[PDB]
């Protein structure tokens, strides 16, 4: 139990890390946009 | 592995070995430049015997090995930690000897005779290889951005070069390097933190929060405005989660690390900012070209990869020139790698298959002389 | 008991307090940095409640009381212990108020911004003091030593300092701390003496191998042919007599102990000696002073009362740089208090009085702006 329980949360970090990195991606891509479009 | 007799493209940047197969968009083979050696002696049995470490080998084990910069502002330290560096790329990652294949190195600008001489000898004495080539970073990168205008700013990990290029010329009389880079904000961020209060003075900690520093550290647009505001911290200040699990919480320090590079007294140089550095080389240049170079500027090293360099780029600029023109500031996506895209698309013209030097021309030539014809 | 209005220079350097009225040529006050709390719970009746020992009361009794350091490495830990030492030194030793006259507080350099908010903010809101001055110790040890050019080696109990100050100039962006000192010594010396067979695991035996090594432990003139000649002891090993009698028998281990300032690596740790960390700040400075920095090095802190640092740092000196000009080091006799001592002389001019810190200007602006006045 305990094996599948750390195989679970070590999967859930590397999701859980991947969509923090898109969402900093994502929100930086939008301050560009509003910039280009001030341009 | 390998079917197409092609140069093999190894980008041996400061901080960062970047090696591929010539034709490919990006390098395979990523590592850290860093060497780490045993510091202790173990009575144990079995273990590899191996003397020195290398590459990911020695990131999965930091807290052992006495980790060595085989690279430092520019002038090679160590030698061995050269030969350790592509003996492993050989013969643990690629798996291809290089009896078989050209092989384009790429060279920062500006560097010692010794450096080149050594390294040519241990590529052409040591190891048997048909023919090398040195190749100065500022151009492939050009090649990569797809023009011919412009002046790249190669800020690596512990050097910056400014190279300017008008319609594929190349300017050796204003190539000005400056040891300020990635280490140096390292340092920064570092003793800044002492400062706040957690404390440390080894190398491990030091890479983690160069680490930290490349996931979380931005540029900021306004120093003063953001200081006043970040007195009274609410979403300015973050809480970051170390990957030991030790909860960190950076605030301001973030957007004040590269800040340094603005403002060189922090560390008690004389020296000037990267813009101010970049802009009196435009002066340095002629005034027919600098709108063209004003308006094709391109970056590239790793340390670009900040988010917000472009716009206090823009904004510096335009506080030091004049606001009557047009400055557009253009960066590649993936400019870190465009250097060795640009290797790639270097090592298939048939020209440059005849450009190449091969062993007995330069062993009657010695390597004095190469580097005559190279330049 | 005085009878002139002049700001109590109060030097709180780690490991030992040194208290004292400006004027003065050395410390009246002089104890340990120690807080000693009661372990157990007696049924007894009639003992003093105090809960909390400080100083000499502590020193008389180890064997009771659970020791605990007021201070690590640089950064204040409890400021219970801060409250205790400073109400302790003004209400049962100087025997005067701070409501009457100033202090001059000497602060170790690059400290975390929270023991300074902390500490001004206790001597300002508690304690009602007419005005407060953080200093630097390096700028005061360059003042005793009367000179306005070198680089100072401050060697406390938890921390090193090395500040170099040329022609009267401070240079905030060298300034490098390490924390290997006196404590990382004591803990070598104990670890090898467990080595060696007598082993103890108590703070109290560790503050006597502590002073055992202040009255003997020595430097080492050639490391290796010590330990060859060493290897058939004779006059190379001493008996000591411990204070409480049993005869201990210690003979190399001596002048091995400070020897882990030079060879970090018996720490584990990246870092590099002192001499070696000294010689790499010198390259980060400006060649044209690099000689004077050379010619006028000074040295600070109890860990420097060892004999034969001076020729130690003079061998390891000439053999990284180069032996073709004149490389003397200085010492003033009784570094130690010189610190202390500048302070004196600093409080007694008429400007110093006039660039103090009131209560009500700190009060309005906030601990913040008091930081950003300071520099
Ligand atoms: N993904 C990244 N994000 C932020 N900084 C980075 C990243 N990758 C590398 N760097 C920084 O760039 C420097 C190394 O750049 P380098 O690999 O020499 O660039 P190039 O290969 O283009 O010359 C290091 O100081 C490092 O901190
Ligand atoms: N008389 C002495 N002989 C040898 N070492 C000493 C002596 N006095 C203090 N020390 C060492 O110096 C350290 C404390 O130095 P410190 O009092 O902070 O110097 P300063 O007051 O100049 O900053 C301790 O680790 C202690 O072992
Ligand atoms: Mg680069
Ligand atoms: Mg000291």
């Amino acid at each position: 139990a305990l094996d599948r329980a750390e195989q679970a949360e070590a999967d859930k970090k590397a999701a859980e890390d991947r969509s923090k990195q898109l969402e900093d991606e994502l929100v930086s891509l939008q301050k560009k946009l509003k910039g280009t479009e001030d341009e | 592995d390998e079917d197409e007799t092609t140069a093999l493209v190894c980008d041996n940047g400061s901080g960062l070995v970047k090696a591929g197969f010539a034709g490919d968009d990006a390098p395979r083979a990523v590592f850290p430049s860093i060497v780490g050696r045993p510091r202790h002696q173990g009575v144990m049995v079995g273990m590899g015997q191996k003397d020195s470490y290398v590459g990911d080998e020695a990131q999965s084990k930091r807290g052992i090995l006495t980790l060595k910069y085989p690279i430092e502002h520019g002038i090679i330290t160590n030698w061995d930690d050269m030969e350790k560096i592509w003996h492993h790329t050989f013969y643990n990652e690629l798996r291809v000897a290089p009896e078989e294949h050209p092989t384009l190195l790429t060279e920062a600008p500006l560097n010692p005779k010794a450096n080149r001489e050594k390294m040519t000898q241990i590529m052409f004495e040591t190891f048997n290889v048909p023919a090398m080539y040195v190749a100065i970073q500022a151009v492939l990168s050009l090649y990569a951005s797809g023009r011919t205008t412009g002046i790249v700013l190669d800020s690596g990990d512990g050097v910056t070069h400014n190279v300017p290029i008008y319609e594929g010329y190349a300017l050796p009389h204003a190539i000005m390097r400056l040891d300020l880079a990635g280490r140096d904000l390292t340092d920064y961020l570092m003793k800044i933190l002492t400062e706040r209060g957690y404390s440390f003075v080894t190398t491990a900690e030091r890479e983690i929060v160069r680490d930290i520093k490349e996931k979380l550290c931005y540029v900021a647009l306004d120093f003063e405005n953001e200081m006043a505001t970040a007195a009274s911290s609410s979403s300015l200040e973050k809480s970051y989660e170390l990957p030991d699990g030790q909860v960190i919480t950076i605030g301001n320090e973030r957007f004040r690390c590269p800040e340094t590079l603005f403002q060189p007294s922090f560390i008690g140089m004389e020296s000037a900012g990267i813009h101010e550095t970049t802009y009196n080389s435009i002066m340095k240049c002629d005034i027919d070209i600098r709108k063209d170079l004003y308006a094709n500027n391109v970056m590239s090293g790793g340390t670009t990869m900040y988010p917000g360099i472009a716009d206090r780029m823009q904004k510096e600029i335009t506080a030091l020139a004049p606001s009557t023109m047009k400055i557009k500031i253009i960066a590649p996506p993936e400019r870190k790698y465009s250097v060795w895209i640009g290797g790639s698309i270097l090592a298939s013209l048939s020209t440059f298959q005849q450009m190449w030097i091969t062993k007995q021309e330069y062993d009657e030539a010695g390597p004095s002389i190469v580097h005559r014809k190279c330049f």
